[PDB]
């Protein structure tokens, strides 16, 4: 709030400042420090958080920005509200490696031999040490060539 | 490779040395720690075939290099009776001790009919080799690698007076310079979509090497990748 005594020459709490009454950006600014991580603590605070009653539905993830606002669909919907289905043929059905329609008509991923489905259900993680395919030098232990 | 650059130890995991009579004379990649792959022209009758994984400079010793001895080659069935020697130009040699698998003897992937050809058409492929360096000037001592654009049909088949089959495809530079050249055979053509790299045709053969209006010509593995698939099962 700053009205107290003093209490700017301590080290910012925002605990206390912020969600008392309510704080400036400033004061949460400070107190937070990386500022990306100030940029989203914000966008829910106040401003009518466009992600008002969950557009993005078939369990879409609604993320919220300043003024707007995207969504996240997991698998199986594409459209920037998750209401048209993934089929195999736009943006190879979200599957990072094999898609295909079945049993019905959203679609259905899959991986190369060596390969498993994440819990994702669309990305491609090792399933033996040695994976087909993958230049092991330049990824050992966590690098890549520049 | 003609052309080509030098490829960097350890880039090629699936790119294996073909040693027999006379050594270095094929090229192949490996499906699994047990059988590796390379084309049908390779398998001379009555020479024994170790295949050299893990290998780098020929000249010197590379700790990696794991060989193995061929116990079984199987042609692909339709291969060649007496007709047309680069038809189902594609084979596969069963080691007897299983490789031991690691940064450098890594497998390729073996997309399914659909994927394969979805990523032969992407345009661009590597192949990679130890073979004649010049159109036959000398051979290569150190792995060699180029990058080759798919030429299409309409191109291809004019080039050559070859009847160009289905089987096949066309790749190469359209002017005099890079492609792959004599001792390459059975090598691979690999397409990386985004790190994982996977197999896009056998490497075959061509009229020269280097010079323009001619093509490499390679083994469109999207036509057998469902026989590799049964033939190296494990269990």
């Amino acid at each position: 709030y700053n009205s107290g005594k003093l209490e700017e020459f301590v080290r910012g709490n925002l605990e206390r400042e912020c969600i008392e009454e309510k704080c400036s950006f400033e004061e949460a600014r400070e107190v937070f420090e990386n500022t990306e991580k100030t940029n989203e603590f914000w966008k829910q605070y106040v401003d009518g958080d466009q992600c008002e009653p969950n557009p993005c539905l078939n369990g879409g993830l609604c993320k919220d920005d300043i003024n707007s606002y995207e969504c996240w669909c997991q698998v199986g919907f594409e459209g920037k509200n998750c209401e048209l289905d993934a089929t195999c043929n736009i943006k190879n059905g979200r599957c990072k490696q094999f898609c295909k329609t079945g049993a019905d008509s959203k679609v259905l991923c899959s991986c190369t031999t060596g390969y498993r489905l994440a819990p994702d259900q669309k990305s491609c993680k090792p399933a033996v040490p040695f994976p087909c395919g993958r230049v092991s030098v330049s990824h050992s232990p966590t690098t890549l060539t520049r | 490779i003609v052309g080509g650059e030098n490829a960097k130890p350890g880039q090629f995991p699936w790119q294996v040395l073909l040693n027999g009579k006379i050594d270095a004379f094929c090229g192949g990649s490996i499906i699994n720690e047990k059988w590796v792959v390379t084309a049908a022209h390779c398998i001379e009758p009555g020479v024994k075939i170790t295949v050299v994984a893990g290998e780098y400079n020929t000249e010197e010793t590379e700790p990696t290099e794991q060989r193995r001895n061929v116990i079984r080659a199987i042609p692909h069935h339709s291969y060649n009776a007496t007709v047309n020697k680069y038809s189902h130009d594609i084979a596969l040699l069963e080691l007897d001790e299983p490789l031991t698998l690691n940064s450098y003897v890594t497998p390729i992937c073996i997309a399914d009919k659909e994927y394969t050809n979805i990523f032969l058409k992407f345009g661009s492929g590597y192949v990679s080799g130890w073979g004649r360096v010049f159109n036959r000037g000398r051979s290569a001592t150190i792995l060699q690698y180029l990058k080759v654009p798919l030429v299409d049909r309409a191109t291809c088949l004019r080039s050559t007076k070859f009847t160009i089959y289905s089987n096949m495809f066309c790749a190469g530079f359209h002017e005099g310079g890079k492609d792959s050249c004599q001792g390459d055979s059975g090598g691979p053509h690999v397409t990386e979509v985004e790190g994982t790299s996977f197999l896009t045709g056998i490497i075959s053969w061509g009229e020269e090497c280097a010079v323009k209006g001619k093509y490499g010509i390679y083994t469109k593995v999207s036509r057998y990748v469902n026989w590799i698939k049964e033939k190296t099962k494990l269990t």
